[PDB]
Parts: structure tokens; C-alpha cells; sequence
């Protein structure tokens, strides 16, 4: 009636805690949310959130002057994607050995930590958590 | 106004002939964008040697600084365009200029362990 | 209780189960997994492990010949089930200096080197990319 | 001992779902955090979520650090150590320098940038437990 069975499509309300090990041989589907925009200076960030983890991808093409260590203010990352402590996303520029990193903070105003730049193709795919407390300055 | 913006973009993007014609048309060799970068900074930082050369020939300012105190030299040091580094010094680039964190081109050569660049910086 | 899920014992459960509430798993949660490892090209070795819709990667090997800048690595291509929907850019770093590079793994599995032309060095980097 | 379609309950035994599963709310796995100075002033913040460790590199190089040198101020605790060496890529504020820190099964991390005595190292990502 209101029990869960070993057959049948079923919906199960309630907080369920599995003290043991759980295997899922089919798919596991959670809510997701995606977002994409130009942080600034021609740099695009694409985000997809699943639980407390965010999958990101840096894209775009530098098309204007970005000062060293500067904030990107064309577009902020919406709050629902913003982490509690700053996350430094390490990226690489095409065609050389140049690396950079973009901080995304709780405010969503991203900050470019490479040197001053006005050209090039930044790239980088990874993830960052939403709620990983850095614990101690 | 517009010529200035057009020159900044052309120098940045390496459109040699755009640069040439725009200047003939009256663009200011020393226009600055919102953050203080000049065509010389833009062209140098992006390794466009002919443009650099032409800008200097038209009286580009070798020691122009941007909003955080960087000269063209600072920038080519950071990117490692040695041949542009030389052209700048040949035009009186100030090897001693300090940016806002009191870094000089030589400090950058040390930070990025570019031995060749430090070689030539040091020498001078 | 032949077809009832109990809160004790090992049980196998069929049917699409939609959990509307919140699920806490304290033991482990296993999803389907598969591993692959190969030399993409030029001495560079990529090791992958898929868990659900995520691939764990690890870049290894030692560069052993000329790899042109922005060139396709054409020794081995990555098998289809590890290939992403869009280009993923795997950022990595060369031992003993400051140099960084990235390798794109596209839909086709033909990975691609976005460093400069290079002919030596130890390339490294651990991370994940999505499959969905 | 009957899981119901409603109510908060605790389920023991090993459950294997052979079809498809959907979780509308949130799905919580075991978490655990550690954090510490690996040496040289470099700080590492780790959080274990299931069989993934999330890490963030911080701090500031405050001493000399030799290329390929071991970081001996602190070792990553065992429960956070991976099966195989994991190379964590990082970048230094203000320029184009990247480096990487290895975390071996040992937990004694290793620096793989050049010898360095200044800089602000950063980087966020994950590595596997196995």
C-alpha cells in the first residue's frame, strides 16, 4: 500500500538513510541547472550544477584589455552557482605554456589572476564545489 | 576618438596595414584604453614586431604606463617576446620602471625563470 | 514480504524508483564503472575511469618525439563511451618548470595537444570531465 | 523492517537497484574535511565526499622550495590519500606560471614547479580515492 517493493516504478517520500552499501545499475538522475555567460573581456564560463558540485568549462576568446588580477564585470555568476569560499579555476591558453586561474567568489564577481592580457584562447574543464569550507586563514 | 579606438584594436589584433592607414589618417599613436594600455603596449604584448616598429617610428611612447604602472617592457617581459624586448630597449625603454607591486622587468624574468631574458636584461 | 524492501539484508530492487525526499547513503554508493588507459600520441599516456556520468582522468607518460603545437595525437583514440558531448579541456603541467598545457578530448576521442611544439618532458595532471 | 513510501527511515543491508533511480531532493554521501600547511607556506584544504576528494590549494610560499622537493611540514592523512599518485595542477597569482603538487599514497606531497621562494599558489579540483 505504502511500502516499497522489489518490482515496479514507485515514488518514495521521506528521509531515507542507507547505513549499508547502495548500488545503482541503471542511471542515477538528480536535478541539474546550467548557466553560461561572458564574465568579461571575451571570456566565457559555462556551468552545470548537480547537487553541491558544479561542472565548469572555460571558453571564449580574449577580445579586450584585462588587467592583471582584475575583476571580470561584464556578467556575474548567478548566486545559485556561487561557492561559499573562493574557487580558483586553473585554465591554459592555447598555443603556449601560459597558465591562468579565475576565481569565482561568493559574490559571483569573477576575478582573473593571469597577467595583463588582450588576446588569446583560454580553456579549461573541471569542477568546483559549492559548499567546501576552507577552514582557517 | 574613434580613430584612437580603431588604432588600439588594430595594434592589438595585428592589422599591420590598418595601423599604418589609421595613423596616416590622424590616429593618436598614444591613445589609451580605459585601463591605460596604449597601442604600443597592445602590439608588443601580442608579439607584433612590425607594428611595434612602426608605432615607435611615429613617436610612440616607450615608457607609457597603464593603470597599474606597467610599461610595454613589463608586458613583453611577462610574455617573453625577446625580440620585442630588444627593440624597446633600443628606443630607450626604461629598464628600471617599477609597476605597482614594485616589480621591474628583471623581477619578472626572475619570477618566470626566463634565463635568456634575464640574460639580456641583466647585461643592460 | 517476498517483494518488500526491508531495512536489513541484501536485496535487489527493480523498477524505476523516484525518491522525492532526501537520501542519505552512509556506506558506499556504487554506479557503473569502466576503465581505459592508452598512449594518445608522442609518448603521452591518458588513463580514464568512468563512474556514472563522470570520467576521472590522469595524464602521464613522458614526451618522446616532436609534437607540433595544436596537433592531433594520433596514436590511439579514446573509445566512444569515454567521449564527452562537447570538447573538454584537460589542463596539465610539465614537471620541473612553470609550463602548462592542455589536451582537448572531443566527441571523436581524437585528443589534441594545445601546448607549443615540444619534444621532451613529463606531462602531468589529474581531474574529471563530464560525459552527459 | 519495511521501507515505506513515506517517513524518515534507516535502511540496513546492501540494496542494489537494477533499474533507474531518481532522487528529487538531495543525496548526501559521507563527508570529511582536513586542511593543513604542506610546507613552504603552501596550504591544502581537502574534503572527502564519497570516493571523491575535493581540494583547494592556498597559502603563500614563505620559504625556499626545491624542484621535485618533498613537502614535509604536514602529510595528508591516510583517509584522504589516493591509490595512485595524483597530480594537482595549480597556478601562481599574477603571471603565467603553473605548477603541480603530487599526492602519493604516502600523503607526503611533492612540489613539481621549479625551485621557488615566492608566490601565491592557487587551484581547485578533485582526485579519486582509488
Amino acid at each position: 500500500g505504502n511500502v516499497v517493493h522489489k518490482t515496479g516504478d514507485e515514488t518514495i517520500a521521506g528521509k531515507k538513510t542507507f547505513t549499508g552499501n547502495v548500488e545503482v545499475n541503471g542511471s542515477l538522475t538528480l536535478p541539474t541547472k546550467s548557466w553560461s555567460g561572458e564574465l568579461g573581456g571575451g571570456i566565457i564560463l559555462s556551468l552545470r550544477k548537480k547537487g553541491t558540485t558544479v561542472e565548469y568549462s572555460i571558453g571564449g576568446e580574449i577580445s579586450s584589455s584585462i588587467l592583471a588580477n582584475s575583476n571580470l564585470v561584464n556578467r556575474s555568476v548567478p548566486n545559485e552557482f556561487c561557492p561559499r569560499n573562493r574557487c580558483s579555476l586553473v585554465g591554459h591558453m592555447v598555443g603556449g605554456w601560459n597558465a591562468f586561474h579565475i576565481d569565482i567568489p561568493s559574490s559571483g564577481v569573477c576575478q582573473w589572476f593571469g597577467p595583463t592580457a588582450s588576446s588569446g584562447t583560454p580553456r579549461g574543464t573541471g569542477t568546483y564545489p559549492i559548499d567546501h569550507h576552507h577552514h582557517h586563514h | 576618438s574613434d580613430l584612437g579606438k580603431k588604432l588600439l584594436e588594430a595594434a592589438r589584433a595585428g592589422q599591420d596595414d590598418e595601423v599604418r592607414i589609421l595613423m596616416a589618417n590622424g590616429a593618436d599613436v598614444n591613445a589609451e584604453d580605459k585601463v591605460g594600455l596604449t597601442p604600443l603596449h597592445l602590439a608588443a604584448m601580442n608579439d607584433h614586431l612590425e607594428i611595434v616598429e612602426v608605432l615607435l617610428k611615429n613617436g610612440a611612447d616607450v615608457n607609457a604606463i597603464d593603470a597599474i604602472g606597467e610599461t610595454p617592457l613589463h608586458l613583453v617581459a611577462m610574455y617573453g617576446h625577446l625580440e620585442i624586448v630588444e627593440v624597446l630597449l633600443k628606443h630607450g625603454a626604461d629598464v628600471n620602471a617599477q609597476d605597482k607591486f614594485g616589480k621591474t622587468a628583471f623581477d619578472i624574468s626572475i619570477d618566470n625563470g626566463n634565463e635568456d631574458l634575464a640574460e639580456i636584461l641583466q647585461k643592460l
